[PDB]
RNA sequence: GAUGGGGAAGCUCCGUUUCAAAGGCCUGAUUUUAUGCAGGCCACCAUCGAAAGGGAAUCCGGUUAAGAUUCCGGAACCUGG
RNA sequence: GUUCUUUGUAAAGUGCCUUCGAAGAGUCGAGUUGUUUGGGAAUGCAGCUCUAAGUGGGUGGUAAAUUCCAUCUAAAGCUAA
RNA sequence: UUGACCUCAAAUCAGGUAGGAGUACCCGCUGAACUUAAGCAUAUCAAUAAGCGGAGGAAAAGAAACCAACCGGGAUUGCCUUAGUAACGGCGAGUGAAGCGGCAAAAGCUCAAAUUUGAAAUCUGGUACCUUCGGUGCCCGAGUUGUAAUUUGGAGAGGG
């Protein structure tokens, strides 16, 4: 025969137990593979005369790029594939709906050597 | 023609991944050549080869999951039968054939008989 | 055998005991929400004879419905027609309040099927009904052949189509000379005796 | 405009790629009736309403 | 609208009847279906009559 | 009163019912006795358990076979139980309104019983 | 303009802090503590809504056929860690 | 047409004597309102008010009382062509 | 103090289900006016169109609280007829069924209300196993505020 003592005149939800997920079956069978890997991130170089000029002069590669991709991914893909360190990436969306990346490499690497290694010029 | 799934199904996950990576490399070089030069339709074959390899990989993974959830309740929804919604809904053959005991006794006592009107 | 005593006792409604209970319970249900679940039936005899069984997948909801007529909406009381159709107020809604109740609880719990319903209380503002519902995806009811008919897809929203008892009463479906306009589908019998049937070989 | 949504720009790109005349080789095909591209959409004549 | 010596006719066509005209072109086909149903039923059922 | 109720529940807890464990035990015993003795309804002794259930108990009261009836001061659908004093008086049965359908359930191996 | 609730045969309406048990900030506990537990803190209670209102922080020179306070060079600043 | 299990001191059906024979209420029904119907002193439906019985109740197309008769058995429910 | 019950909650709890489309045909709600009446209000158009809710391959209805007044038939549905009939109707315009009969097709049943009381005999779920569109065992639970067997009116039950 005793009673609780309540200093506030407010009743709130008792913080009862939040029990965690423990499913009997997976939500999907197989994990999806990486949806945006490096070969999906970089599609094609861009070999317009302006882009090749920027290769020769600014040490800048010009790539066609997935619209779902961002600068982090582009940098990661370039470093992964062409074995190249990377400064500033700039990006635009072209008037045709594809993304264009201006990747500036560091001073140690030569974007033209990288380009003729990739095959184009 | 490229690759053949009956040749790929004898391989493992790792060989298939290496094959796929090599194919993606090749596709990239072919994309470069496609713009350096006027036309290159080998890119079609290598694209479909990538497709066949991914198909085989998905198949292997799914049959592994099936053998993991083999013969137990609560399989995944991408692995149950799809049949159609309304069929996945109302009754099964068992539940439909369920019959009360009064009706069972009456059925056994007085089933429909074969009869003929000549004599 | 208690259900018989309960039947007759609930029959004696204007007795002191049951009008005391009327008052207490109408207060209680007025305090609770318009639609709320009843843990148990308040008239187990009535639920029982209407098809309730105390097993898993039978559910009881309680529901208020606002009482009286149907005022025609008609902004500012205007109908824009002939004086036969100028009435706004004294109009009386061919379905019952029991039906409206069934509709509302079925719409709240669409995963269930309405079986039936029964009066429990009333006041001047509200009537109070208890609706019996059945879970058709519960495997007791998918089995239990006496109730597996409810799991056939031709029994979705029986209340909406008028297949409950009050729905058939309102539809006017009983036998006899008194129900000739509505014995098998008012609109269907209208349609057939306004069909011109013409054969290949005629007059 | 010039401070656009991506949704508007996406549609403008499809309209840039749609605004070309026929490939010539399509006139040469077997059972061909397409003589010209009907759905041309010059910016003077007809606005696309986004 | 009333004219020479003729009977008063009561033709009930002041409704949209053209929407509910039924012509039984299906007469002979329904007959065929009915015979086939009888035959199927006999066979499927039994020697029962 | 609490003392009388204590005595009452002692008396009833002597005549508790069966549970599943000892029911399976006596089922084994009877399956054995039907094999060896072949004595049907003669192996296990007569049970002297307490009778529960409302329809059961009402029928017992009507046929005057009940010797003592306990009734809960509980149930909320009170119509279930209001008529029982009148019955026990009409039929000459001693009835007692005790506190706790939960007590009755505890002795009778349920949660609630409402009578005993 | 949701929710809670209430209306409405219903499409939906009201209303946005309400007749709601409408949550989180930290602390210890510590090297069983995962994050529970001994505690104490708070009361308000969605979301949308302004390329002219509020608002963290950049300038110069040069450069293209056509881009630039966005690129090159140089010189700075803010935020977060 | 074949083959394996006989589940079964289980279940069902049939005759005579006797004692019983539970049968659905805010419902039926009535008054009023409105709507509807070929339905006419009110065919059905609905709202409000009143509200039953048990050898009873409904129906028997002119309202009412009295006496009879005939025929069904509501207010719970499933079901092919 | 410890452990129950009742009621009520919360959980990204385990497992499920509802939504929307289509909508010719079907079940309902809601609901006009044009028009006809040589005007027009009742009426008629029409218990229609439009609006809303809800289903299936058909739906609904359905095994009498029926029809009848017969020497009595006997669930429902549909066709031929009854019938432009009885009846309604500013008895004006107009509206307007049903029983019988002939045929197609045919099919019948289930619950509640009963103490099993010498034995909740019933059921979901979880787990282990298996000849796995389900079965057996074991364990929590639901449930006697009544789950199974038995009986539904044509009958039927308890005894002998």
């Amino acid at each position: 025969k005793a009673l609780k003592v309540r200093t506030s005149a407010t009743f709130r939800l008792p913080k009862t137990l939040k029990l965690a997920r423990a499913p009997k079956y997976a939500s999907k069978a197989v994990p999806h593979y990486n949806r945006l890997d490096s070969y999906k991130v970089i599609e094609q170089p861009i070999t317009s005369e302006t882009a090749m000029k920027k290769v020769e002069d600014g040490n800048i590669l010009v790539f066609q790029v997935s619209m779902k991709a961002n600068k982090y991914q582009i940098k990661k893909a370039v470093k992964e594939l062409y074995e190249v360190d990377v400064l500033k990436v700039n990006t635009l969306v072209r008037p045709n709906g594809t993304k264009k990346a201006y990747v500036r490499l560091t001073a140690d690497y030569d974007a033209l050597d990288i380009a003729n290694r990739i095959g184009y010029i | 023609a490229g690759v053949k799934a009956y040749e790929l199904r004898t391989k493992s996950k790792e060989q298939l991944a290496s094959q796929l990576v090599d194919l993606k490399k090749e596709l990239a070089e072919l994309k470069v050549q496609k713009l350096s030069r006027p036309s290159l339709p080998k890119i079609k074959t290598v694209r479909k080869s990538i497709a066949c390899v991914l198909t085989v990989i998905n198949e292997q993974q799914r049959e592994a999951v099936r053998q993991l959830y083999k013969g137990k309740k609560y399989q995944p929804k991408d692995l149950r039968a799809k049949k159609t919604r309304a069929l996945r809904r109302a009754l099964t053959k068992f539940e439909a054939s369920q019959v009360t005991e009064k009706q069972r006794k009456k059925q056994i006592a007085f089933p429909q008989r074969k009869y003929a009107i000549k004599a | 055998g208690a259900y018989k005593y309960l039947e007759e006792l609930q029959r004696k409604k204007q007795s002191d005991v049951l009008r005391f209970l009327q008052r207490v319970r109408v207060w209680e249900y007025r305090q609770k929400n318009v639609i709320h679940r009843a843990a148990r039936p308040t008239r187990p005899d009535k639920a029982r004879r209407l098809g309730y069984k105390a097993k898993q997948g039978f559910v009881i909801y309680r529901v208020r419905v606002r009482r009286g007529n149907r005022k025609r909406p008609v902004p500012k009381g205007a109908t824009y027609g002939k004086p036969t159709n100028q009435g706004v107020n004294e109009l009386k809604y061919q379905r019952s309040l029991r039906a409206t109740a069934e509709e509302r609880v079925g719409r709240r719990a669409a995963n269930l099927r309405v079986l039936n319903s029964y009066w429990v209380n009333q006041d001047s503002t509200y009537k109070y009904f208890e609706v019996i519902l059945v879970d058709p995806q519960h495997k007791a009811i998918r089995r239990d052949a006496r109730y597996n008919w409810i799991c056939d897809p031709v029994h979705k929203h029986r209340e909406a189509r008028g297949l409950t008892a009050t729905g058939k009463k309102s539809r006017g479906i009983n036998k006899g000379h008194k129900f000739n306009n509505t014995k098998a589908g008012r609109r269907k019998t209208w349609k057939r005796q306004n069909t011109l049937s013409l054969w290949r070989y005629r007059k | 405009a010039a401070q656009k949504s991506f949704r508007i720009k996406q549609k403008m790109a499809k309209a840039k790629k749609q605004n070309r005349p026929l490939p010539q080789w399509i006139r040469l095909r077997t059972n061909n009736t397409i003589r010209y591209n009907a759905k041309r959409r010059n910016w003077r004549r007809t606005k696309m309403n986004i | 609208a009333i004219s020479k010596n003729l009977p008063i006719l009561k033709n009930h066509f002041r409704k949209h009847w053209q929407e509910r005209v039924k012509v039984h072109f299906d007469q002979a086909g329904k007959k065929v279906s009915r015979r086939n149903a009888r035959a199927t039923r006999a066979a499927k059922i039994a020697p029962r009559p | 009163d609490r003392n009388t109720a204590a005595e009452t529940f002692k008396l009833f807890n002597k005549y508790r019912p069966e549970t599943a464990a000892e029911k399976k035990e006596r089922l084994t015993k009877e399956a054995a006795a039907v094999a060896e003795g072949k004595s049907k309804q003669d192996a296990s002794p007569k049970p002297y358990a307490v009778k529960y259930g409302l329809n059961h108990v009402v029928a017992l009261i009507e046929n005057k076979k009940a010797k003592l009836v306990l009734i809960a001061n509980d149930v909320d659908p009170i119509e279930l139980v209001v008529f029982l004093p009148a019955l026990c008086k009409k039929m000459g049965v001693p009835y007692a309104i005790v506190k706790g359908k939960a007590r009755l359930g505890t002795l009778v191996n349920q949660k609630t019983s409402a009578v005993a």
